[PDB]
RNA sequence: GCGGGGUGGAGCAGUCAGGUAGCUCGUCGGGCUCAUAACCCGAAGGUCGUAGGUUCAAAUCCUGCCCCCGCAA
RNA sequence: UUAUUGGAGGUAGAGCACUGUUUGGACGAGGGGCCCCGGGUUACCGAAUUCAGACAAACUCCGAAUGCCAAUUAAUU
RNA sequence: CUGGGGCGGUCGCCUCCUAAAAGGUAACGGAGGCGCUCAAAGGUUCCCUCAGAAUGGUUGGAAAUCAUUCAUAGAGUGUAAAGGCAUAAGGGAGCUUGACUGCGAGACCUACAAGUCGAGCAGGGUCGAAAGACGGACUUAGUGAUCCGGUGGUUCCGCAUG
RNA sequence: CGGAUUGUAGUCUGCAACUCGACUACAUGAAGCUGGAAUCGCUAGUAAUCGUAGAUCAGCAUGCUACGGUGAAUACGUUCC
RNA sequence: CUGGUGACUAUAGCAAGGAGGUCACACCUGUUCCCAUGCCGAACACAGAAGUUAAGCUCCUUAGCGUCGAUGGUAGUCGAACUUACGUUCCGCUAGAGUAGAACGUUGCCAGG
């Protein structure tokens, strides 16, 4: 539980040093990692789906919550129940697995790596990539099928400013 | 001057007894037109009634009409007996009762603003007086 | 995140129940309040507001230190025997807006067997 | 959506009507329901 | 056809005619059916017009 | 978690052998992996990075 | 008027055709199952764009002559870009498969809009290609066979008796679209009538020995 | 023209006043939806009438500012 | 105000009963020909007036709007 | 019938707290015509927000007088 | 029927307003719907609370799906409108068939015929640990007299007797 | 298979190869699976195919002019164009 | 005084600031059996108490939003007397808005101190 201990001791340390807090419990955690795969072309053809959902399950090592529509659009002639894809949520020893097998293996193969965003903080200290290249994780095996389709990861925090954010997850290890 | 939309096209044709439910004390302006008597205005007198001031006053002038006629009001084809429904649309009124300011003029001093509301009461159908401001 | 209140989505439930069941003095009702420690638990006339019996599970010889389930059982012994004397021998449950499968359960499970039979 | 005579199957009664969709419940529909002659809940196909 | 069991004296070549013909006289009575209505509504229309 | 919805999860040993940086957590390959670029081997993690004009005065 | 229903129509929804020197190839197929001789070990060839016949009475082996084909490669010479259609003498779907929608998508990759319209070209309508396939009657059991086997990624199609319990104006589409294909066919067939403007390889087994001649007489 | 209809009238309202002496099963108010609540031995029917349950006497109530009620209480 | 219609450039089917937009003439390029026409071979040309909904699917059903034809006024 | 008490109900009025209408302003949310990827505009401003003033049978945060329904009450009839 | 008749329109039912703060109230007065639907969209027990805006984020109005914060109701309530529901009547899940039998004090409306509500008793039950809920649906429309004939059942008669 | 196109690096000529020469090496590797209605040439060392040479010319040829190597098929016959 | 739980039209609330804790309640440690999530022990539930008052909770102050809200006066109005005027006169009731102002809750039962 490396990453764990990492957290308890030696970044709570250097945390609560920097922002002075008043004690440990003002601290910010990570509540829960969320991924979305967010498809519409299932309205074209539902093998789509199921695709995804399967890659979904490989990464995560979880099976994946189908989300389905609440309302309907003309356009991209959706409505309320055909799925759009996925979602994954994660905490406890997953949460922490999947973001050093993140940091540590897929965001160096990156193919241009300029370190990553500053900016994408929604305003309260919870953060998002998006992904393009969904098959920096090893498992897919991209011989098979080439529909990346990218991604969506969403980092959720317990901490008030995007200031306090970008710290902890520096000594993460993010840039 | 018309609304763009109304639910109903066909309405009561409203109230005349009383007298303001506001509209009373001069607001934007210096000058206004506060009638006497009660009546029923129309786009067409609105219309006559603002080009006559801004005719009588330069470009040098600033003119606030303070009624708009949201009510709608029917007349039947000619020559018909009487039931049969309710007849289409033909104008459109703001009732007013006396107290009511239908005008507010700011840009000028008091005589141009009496001339030009002076044109302005002999087209409608309504005895009016000149009103300043308040305290 | 703004963490959550579980006593307000309780009470918040809590009254979705007493909507229906109010009590009386010819059967109160079995007020039960959990905590993460321990349960405190009343039975009570609502026509009044007058309870009509009490046991918890912090001021007693029931304390122990086990505040394992049993410990819950014991406080359904203990409003039994407290209330079996006070002319009580049907009542309405309250689920406080709890969940009936825990100590909550134990509790009704002790009482119902200490002759305090719904 | 149509006209439904249930019957026990035990007796032959008939004892209730109903209405159905012929599309969504096309089989020939059966349900628990009071038998007034056996006074017991018995199971009423269609007829 | 449509659950109705159409009955038919002879062989295959004896139910292609009949059906051929009944076909044929289905049609025509149709046609007939829509140049009267034509008509008589023409006739409203003129006689409204007077 | 329940039963039989989740795929199997047990615990691997990555590494990056270009500097073996080798490190622990869990995943579905079915405990020896292999890693090619990472925090010490990549080129922003690790900081080091590797025009007509010369090309013209090297002729 | 009657609500006349409109015709059969079926499609292939495309064969990018490319007509080359040969697509089948084969030499001496011990042909038998065990102490039976079905037929002599034989060659055969099929080429570009053969319009392919069997005429065989019964109990001879054509079906096995088509599963070899289909299956093992005995004395047999195939490429890459031949993608079989297998239409077989049975049903070849699943029966309690929940949709004929599921059981025909499984093997097409293709629109739903599509897919449905095909089907009501078929005659299946927007509440019918939920039914079972179980359920269905015999022609339309063959007919939603048909359709998976052709929104198959296919150019060569491979037909053990089609047109059997077909009704005789779904028959001349079906003699129209394989007289039409731009590709390869091979089949299975006891009707000459029908076979009078479909074939151009015509071929006959008999008496535990092969022929193939070319053309219609 | 295209109007000119309208429906029969329901005689909805109060049926029984204020301290006023009533016999079960009594209607008290008929309504559409909860324009008034239930209170003690009244119960709501399927059409949301309100009727006494006991003999006694009513007492409209105040439930909170925007719902009222209604009491049919015993008498000696 | 009432009633019918608006589908490549022209005229017509298809709308009733929703399932991949069709017919004749024309247009464009190429052929034949001393050249043009005819004729032969290919190809374009259609948000089915428009804007909204229902549908897996709309020329098709429903809504709203702009024109066209008669009647009237 | 009146006195008293209580009660149901949403009218005239009034008001804009929702539904729709509407004036003049302050910003704007970003488009559009036009000029040279970005940047301009004596302009619509679809909107959002806000200050002030206004409209309503089928709007109401509010809400009369009357009328009504009754009362273990009194009087006159 | 009808501001002569006639054409046009309408004829029965449901909801608003006119309708004058009980109820009721007309007109060829104004606006809209109905002639169904649902074996769950019923019953019950558990749990949940929306729409919309700002922000962050791939296929980009970031409108598809996601994350947070705001947001008390502007969503949803099968379907017209009104009255109501967020102590849910709205949305999910598990089990079931009370969308039961015989009735029914007392009431509303009411010319009649009909229509509506209905506790409660008994029988035999689903759910819930129990209390207890349950004689359809958030409510109000979603219908058609008699004669006649058809089908089934029956401790009913059966032209002297059977 | 074919070798278009493009990228980089080079060689020769020249007063200088952007517009605008040829050539090379490397990289890439398109269209094209023997062509619709129509239509051309050829009767023998011809047609067909493979190379070579030369004038113009600093340099540039799939063209022109000329050379050889291999080497056919058929001509019933004049009914038709 | 804390906690539990009822009652009263938010005068009770929202908002801001500040404060306290091993006796409560909380967060909190984990999935160990009951039990559970269209996926996750987040929730539900359970074995717990190493740890922290940060947050939830509770308490103090403030009248910025919300709520309540007079008197006086006004619109309106039953009735009466005159008259037909887009009305007046007399009496009785009596708004709505607002203005001053109220208010940052109060009690009832029970276990603890
Ligand atoms: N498993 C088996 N065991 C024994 N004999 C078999 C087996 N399978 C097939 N056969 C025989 O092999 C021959 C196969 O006949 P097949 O179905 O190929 O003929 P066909 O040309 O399709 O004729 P038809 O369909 O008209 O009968 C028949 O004799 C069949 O009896
Ligand atoms: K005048
Ligand atoms: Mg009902
Ligand atoms: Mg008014
Ligand atoms: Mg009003
Ligand atoms: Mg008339
Ligand atoms: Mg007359
Ligand atoms: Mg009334
Ligand atoms: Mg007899
Ligand atoms: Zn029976």
């Amino acid at each position: 539980n490396r990453l764990k201990e990492k957290f308890n001791t030696e970044v709570t340390e250097n945390l609560m040093k920097k922002f002075n807090y008043s004690s440990v419990m003002e601290v910010p955690k990570i509540d829960k990692i969320v991924v979305n795969m967010g498809v519409g072309d299932a309205v074209q053809n539902s093998k789509v789906l199921d695709n995804a959902v399967e890659e979904l399950e490989l990464i995560t090592g979880q099976k994946p919550l189908v989300t389905k529509a609440k309302k309907s659009i003309a356009t991209f002639r959706l409505r309320e129940g055909m799925p759009i894809g996925a979602k994954v949520t994660l905490r406890g020893e997953r949460m922490y697995e999947f973001l050093d097998k993140l940091i540590s293996v897929s965001l160096p193969r990156v193919r241009d790596f300029q370190g990553v965003s500053k900016k994408a903080f929604d305003g309260r200290g919870n953060y998002t990539l998006g992904v393009k290249e969904q098959l920096i994780f090893p498992e897919i095996d991209y011989d098979k099928v080439s529909k990346v389709r990218g991604m969506d990861i969403v980092i959720v925090t317990t901490a008030n400013t995007d200031e306090e954010a970008r710290e902890l997850l520096a000594n993460f290890g993010m840039p | 001057l018309l609304p763009k939309r109304v639910k109903y096209r066909r309405q009561h044709r409203p109230k005349t007894t009383g007298r303001s439910k506001g509209g009373n004390y001069v607001t934007f302006g210096e000058f206004g037109l506060q009638a006497t008597t009660t009546s029923w205005i129309t786009s067409r007198q609105i219309e006559s009634a603002r080009i006559a001031m801004t005719r009588y006053m330069k470009r040098g002038g600033k003119v606030w009409i303070k009624i708009f006629p949201h009510t709608p009001y029917t007349k039947k084809p000619l020559e018909v007996r009487m039931g049969a429904g309710k007849g289409a649309v033909e104008g459109w009124i703001a009732v007013v009762k006396p107290g009511r300011i239908l005008f507010e003029v700011a840009g000028v001093s008091e005589e141009v603003a009496r001339e030009a509301l002076r044109l302005a009461s002999h087209k409608l159908p309504v005895k009016t007086k000149f009103v300043k401001r308040e305290e | 995140i703004s963490k959550i209140d579980k006593n307000k989505v309780r009470l918040k439930r809590h009254a979705r129940v007493r909507t229906n069941l109010s009590g009386t003095a010819e059967k109160p009702r079995l007020n039960v309040y959990r905590s993460n420690k321990h349960i405190y638990a009343q039975i009570i006339d609502d026509n009044k507001g007058v309870t009509l019996a009490q046991a918890s599970s912090k001021d007693s010889d029931i304390a122990t230190t086990a505040t394992k389930v049993e410990l819950a059982t014991k406080v359904g012994e203990a409003i039994a025997k407290k209330a079996a004397d006070k002319g009580i021998k049907e009542i309405v449950f309250d689920r406080g807006g709890y969940l009936y499968h825990g100590r909550v359960k134990a509790l009704a499970e002790a009482a119902r067997e200490s002759g305090l039979e719904f | 959506r149509v006209n439904v005579t249930l019957a026990c199957t035990e007796c032959g009664d008939r004892n209730y009507i109903t209405t159905k969709n012929k599309r969504n419940n096309p089989e020939r529909v059966e349900m628990k329901k009071f038998c007034s002659r056996e006074n017991k809940q018995t199971l009423h196909r269609e007829t | 056809d449509e659950g109705r069991i159409t009955e038919y004296k002879g062989n295959y070549s004896n139910y292609v005619e009949q059906k051929e013909l009944e076909r044929h006289r289905e049609e025509l009575e149709y046609e007939k059916y829509e140049k009267e209505k034509k008509r008589l509504e023409k006739a409203i229309n003129i006689k409204e017009q007077k | 978690m329940k039963q039989g919805i989740h795929p199997e999860y047990h615990q691997v040993i990555f590494l990056d052998t270009t500097t073996n940086f080798k490190f622990l957590s869990g995943s579905t390959k079915t405990p020896v992996i292999r890693l090619d670029i990472s925090s010490d081997s990549h080129p922003f993690y690790t900081g080091r990075q590797k025009g007509r004009v010369e090309r013209f005065n090297k002729k | 008027k009657r609500n006349e229903l409109p015709p059969l129509k079926m499609d292939l929804v495309n064969l990018e055709s490319v007509k080359n020197r040969t697509i089948i190839r084969g030499e001496d197929v011990s042909g038998t199952i065990e102490g039976r001789v079905l037929w002599k070990a034989k060659s055969f060839s099929i080429r570009g764009g053969d319009k392919m016949a069997i005429i065989g009475s019964n109990g001879t082996g054509k079906t096995t002559f088509i599963k070899k084909i289909v299956h093992g490669n005995p004395g047999i010479s195939l490429s890459p870009s031949v993608k079989i259609g297998y239409f077989s003498q049975k049903i070849d779907t699943l029966e309690l498969d929940k949709s004929i929608l599921e059981n025909v998508q499984s093997s097409s990759q293709q629109n739903e809009t599509l897919i449905r319209t095909i089907l009501a070209r078929m005659h299946f309508f927007r509440d019918d290609v939920y039914k079972p396939i179980s359920v269905l009657s015999g022609g339309e059991r063959v007919k939603v066979a048909l359709t998976k086997v052709f929104l198959s990624e296919v150019n060569t199609l491979v037909l053990d008796q089609p047109t059997n319990f077909l009704d005789m104006e779904a028959i001349e589409a079906f003699e129209s679209l394989l007289k039409e294909y731009n590709g390869s066919i091979i089949f299975v067939s006891h009707d000459r009538k029908f076979i009078e403007k479909v074939a151009t390889r015509i071929m006959t087994i008999d008496n535990k020995e092969i022929k193939i001649f070319d053309g219609t007489y | 023209t295209k109007n000119g209809r309208d429906s029969e009238s329901k005689r909805l309202g109060a049926k029984r006043a204020d301290g006023q002496f009533v016999t079960g099963g009594s209607i008290l108010y008929r309504q559409r939806g909860t324009k008034i609540y239930p209170g003690e031995n009244v119960g709501r029917g399927g059409d949301d009438t309100l009727f006494a349950k006991i003999d006694g006497v009513v007492k409209f109530e105040r439930k909170g500012r925007d719902k009222k009620q209604v009491s049919v209480y015993a008498v000696a």
